RNA sequence: UUGUACAGUUUGAGGGUAUAUGAUACAACCCGGUACAGGAGAUAACUGUACAGG
């Protein structure tokens, strides 16, 4: 009791009786007990859920605008919520709206022998290329439930042993040398890669992929369901009508995707009270519970019946009716499903908090579903893991689904209907969300933070400026370029901590690497090693830790650190002999070889060297050489540099693993290293005669433009283009070694953008003729 | 211009008044179950 | 930078002006004598909130 009326005197606990039912009637109530931050509350608002101090703070907290709004929106939803179930007239006047409107816009049977016809018109094109290979329709295409419009969905499958890229290049090789399909696209950066193609007679956007699973089964699901049950198709097609109108389909604009809708349609039928379809997994088969839930899963359909299949984490494998074989299904008209639909959305059911899937009876949490409770989240019968509602991700978008759905929820709830994006919406915009920022406000076509639309032409190249930039290349060279004395010392080091870590380890041979041993060493620059156990499942965790503890013990060494969260666990520590930044790692023969042929790349000409000296100090300045901040290694650079060489009119450099194969860790490892003769084996030596400093302007507008990142790949393997598709990545580089590991894998956009805009600033500079010192000029953090 | 909606008092307006609650009535009632609408003088 | 909404200060625009007969040098509001209520102050910059970011 934090307060007692016995208190007060009999008119004045009246008065208080009197103040309390008046604070009542606005949602004001006392309060049982009290927190210890706040041992002065003596009221709350179950509105706001805020706690109050006194009976005047009460009374200021309704004058605020706060509860005020709540107050009108429980009116609104109690004024919604004391609608009776709709006359018969109103709902056959919404059943024929419903009609009218799948008429309109609905698929229909010469659509789907249409597309059929254009399926097998693919296929004879693809015989002489893709013999093997079979295409069906899926998606709206096959579902029926989708509009005219829509585009045309076909899955090509092909053996095992082929490759989804290979197959769908070839698809559009195919495409481009036929004449029927016209307006030949590549789209492969997608949710799932496509070839969009418009045959010349249909004029029906074709959207050609392959090996799409979970979109088969699916799509076959929802056929079998609206074969079986009619009454599904036309709430579908509304469903999905009222969506596009309230603009919430398309995915790109943080909206729900369209299919999306399907599911729901039918999950409404599952949750009534009377459930029109039946669930097709539950306590029926044995060890069966919500936890196991997630192994169980739909594997199949066929003749009428879903077969469904269970691993534990023995197989339990079993066949369900897809609807109740009840005599007694109601008769429920379509527009009655429709209202119960709208009203299970709105009001009857909780979107933020409970998963929509149309598997089990009983809700499942979201916390069983590991699933945020923030927005709406659908189940998708045959992908466990993904949650198919994720594209709506701002609570804006949110509410205005939630208002769309009250309003129309209100107008469903001589009649006469229609669906119109006014009505439904009642004056409220959308807001389109940007997906690739994940921001909102500004569409993915036109946004500030997209390098790739970041121009102006350069001004003439004079002799004089020229070789400015040839002097002032030279002039960092010299300036980065390590001494004798310092190569001794970075042996003596190198010697140095291989003594010292044999005490512990005996046998244990380091080896230099990196910018050290590469060709390229820039001055100050980490000591780069690597250790390797005389004859010798080894953990690459302990064997870091060890080594860590080893070197603490070392009195010049300071500040051990032992990472092992990157791919390749390595100790970096300070040295004071050297007086500088070492980083040790194990076993890394690769990063060795790379270095070796970096080296090699080096030796064949002074120019190579000159542009990746200029290269890592305009990274440095600009503040994206280091690799721990999360931008691209100056070993990315090194590659950049070395990739536009090797591809310009005159080759300054060639491939040399292209001009046996002996693998070490994993990968090839060969390249020409023999330069004393390589003019001999290079029929183009000698053509580039380009200077310095012009080779180093014509990299910056190769790589500012007349380069594309998004489609191709950087890589100095192979002489001939490579496409990103191909390595199936999606700024990436690849090793001259493997394939599998890319350096731009774990950049992150905006350092991409920030990259982009210095190498902008960095061509800006240079190439323009006209400061206290000219080499400051050409690197200036600020410009 | 009227009296305190608390404590029917005429020193202070109805914001105005601050003081804890008081029963209602009017000094025309003269009493906190009779209500003015409904008087045994009219 | 991004979606949101209110704590003190000012001007411009608001609800109020029903229940009155006489006054008040540029030095002065007055004796309300009947209107009815379950009703308690809204908008823009002034750097102080509580939720989402990634
Ligand atoms: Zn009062």
């Amino acid at each position: 009791p934090v307060i007692d009326e016995s208190v007060l005197s009999t008119k004045e606990l009246l008065g208080l009786q009197q103040a309390e039912e008046r604070l009542k009637r606005d949602c004001i109530d006392r309060l049982k007990r009290r927190p210890r931050n706040y041992p002065t509350a003596k009221y709350t608002c179950r509105l706001c859920d805020v706690l109050i101090e006194s009976i005047a703070f009460a009374h200021k907290h309704i004058k605020e605008k706060r509860h005020k709004k709540n107050i009108k929106e429980k009116q609104e939803e109690e004024l919604l919520t004391t609608l009776p179930p709709p006359t018969p007239s109103q709902i056959n006047a919404v059943g024929i709206a419903i009609d009218k409107v799948v008429q309109e816009f609905g698929l229909h049977n010469e659509n789907l022998e249409q597309r059929l016809e254009i399926k097998r018109i693919m296929e004879n094109v693809f015989q002489h290329k893709l013999p093997d290979c079979s295409l069906r329709l899926y998606g709206s295409s096959c579902s029926r439930l989708g509009f005219k419009n829509s585009d045309v969905n076909i899955d090509i499958q092909f053996p095992a042993i082929m490759s989804q890229p290979d197959v769908l290049l070839l698809v559009q090789e195919c495409l481009k040398n036929s004449d029927s399909f016209i307006d030949v696209d590549a789209d492969f950066h997608a949710r799932v890669p496509v070839v969009v193609c418009r045959e010349k007679q249909s004029g029906l956007l074709c959207k050609v992929s392959a090996g799409n699973e979970n979109a088969c089964l699916t799509t076959k699901h929802l056929t079998a369901l609206g074969k079986l049950e009619p009454k599904l198709v036309p709430l579908v097609i509304a469903f999905r009508y009222w969506a596009k109108l309230c603009s919430i389909d398309r995915p790109e604009e943080g909206g729900l995707p369209p299919y999306v809708f399907a599911l729901m349609a039918i999950f409404f039928l599952q949750q009534r009270k009377e459930p029109l379809l039946p669930v097709y997994l539950g306590s029926w088969i044995e060890g069966f519970s919500l936890s196991k839930l997630g192994n169980f899963n739909l594997q199949d359909i066929e003749k009428d019946v879903v077969i469904w299949e269970h691993t534990d984490s023995p197989i339990k494998r079993g066949q369900v009716s897809l609807i109740l074989d009840v005599k007694h299904q109601p008769s429920v008209p379509v527009g009655q499903l429709w209202v119960e639909l709208l009203r299970f959305y709105a009001l009857e059911f909780n979107l933020a908090d409970l998963v929509i899937s149309i598997r089990v009876k009983e809700l499942v949490s979201r916390e069983l579903k590991d699933w945020p409770k923030k927005r709406i989240a659908i189940e998708d019968p045959y992908s466990v893991k993904r949650n198919v509602a994720r594209t709506l991700n701002s609570q804006p978008v949110f509410e205005y689904i939630l208002h769309c759905l009250r309003t129309t929820y209100k107008y469903f709830a001589d009649f006469f209907y229609e669906f119109s994006k006014l009505i439904f919406t009642k004056g409220k915009s959308p807001t389109v969300v940007c997906s690739l920022c994940k921001r909102e406000g500004h569409l993915k076509k036109d946004c500030p933070e997209d390098f790739k639309r970041i121009l102006e032409p350069l001004p003439p190249l004079t002799p004089k400026f020229l070789n400015i930039l040839d002097q002032v290349c030279i002039q960092c060279y010299k300036d980065f370029s390590p001494t004798i004395i310092e190569d001794q010392a970075r042996e003596h080091i190198r010697q140095n901590l291989e003594s010292f870590i044999r005490q512990d380890f005996p046998g244990t041979k380091l080896s230099l690497f990196g910018s050290s041993k590469n060709g390229f060493g820039f001055k100050q620059s980490d000591l780069d090693v690597c250790m390797t156990i005389n004859g010798l499942g080894l953990d690459c965790v302990r064997t870091i830790e060890e080594l860590a503890r080893v070197l603490r013990k070392h009195s010049g060494l300071r500040n051990i650190l032992p990472i092992t969260t990157a791919k390749v666990p390595i100790v970096k520590f300070f040295h004071l002999r050297s007086g500088l930044e070492v980083d040790i790692s194990l076993y890394n023969t690769l990063a060795l070889h790379n270095t070796r042929l970096l080296s090699a790349y080096s030796a064949i000409d002074p120019r190579v060297k000159y542009l990746c000296y200029t290269m890592k100090v305009f990274t440095k300045m600009c503040d994206i050489g280091d690799a721990s901040r999360g931008s691209l290694s100056s070993y990315a650079y090194t590659l950049m540099v070395l990739y536009f060489l090797q591809q310009r009119n005159p080759p300054v450099i060639p491939v040399l693993q292209e001009i046996p194969e002996i693998f070490v860790d994993g990968w090839n490892i060969y390249f020409f290293d023999q330069i004393d003769e390589l003019p001999t084996y290079w029929s183009e030596c000698g053509k580039n005669t380009e200077s310095v400093g012009q080779l180093w302007l014509g990299l910056l507008r190769f790589y500012t433009e007349e380069f594309d990142f998004k489609e191709h790949v950087i890589s100095i393997r192979r002489k001939s283009l490579l496409t990103t598709f191909k390595k199936q990545w999606t700024i990436v580089i690849e090793d001259p070694f493997d394939l599998n590991h890319n350096l731009g894998a774990g950049l992150s956009r905006k350092m991409t953008n920030f990259i982009m805009k210095a190498f902008i600033n960095g061509r800006r500079v240079f190439g323009i003729p006209v400061y206290p010192s000219k080499m400051e000029y050409f690197f200036d953090p600020d410009v | 211009g009227d009296r305190c909606y608390n404590c029917g008092g005429l020193d202070h307006h109805a914001k105005e008044c601050k003081l804890p609650p008081q029963p209602k009535k009017c000094h025309f009632c003269q009493s906190i179950s009779h209500m003015v609408a409904s008087c045994p003088l009219k």
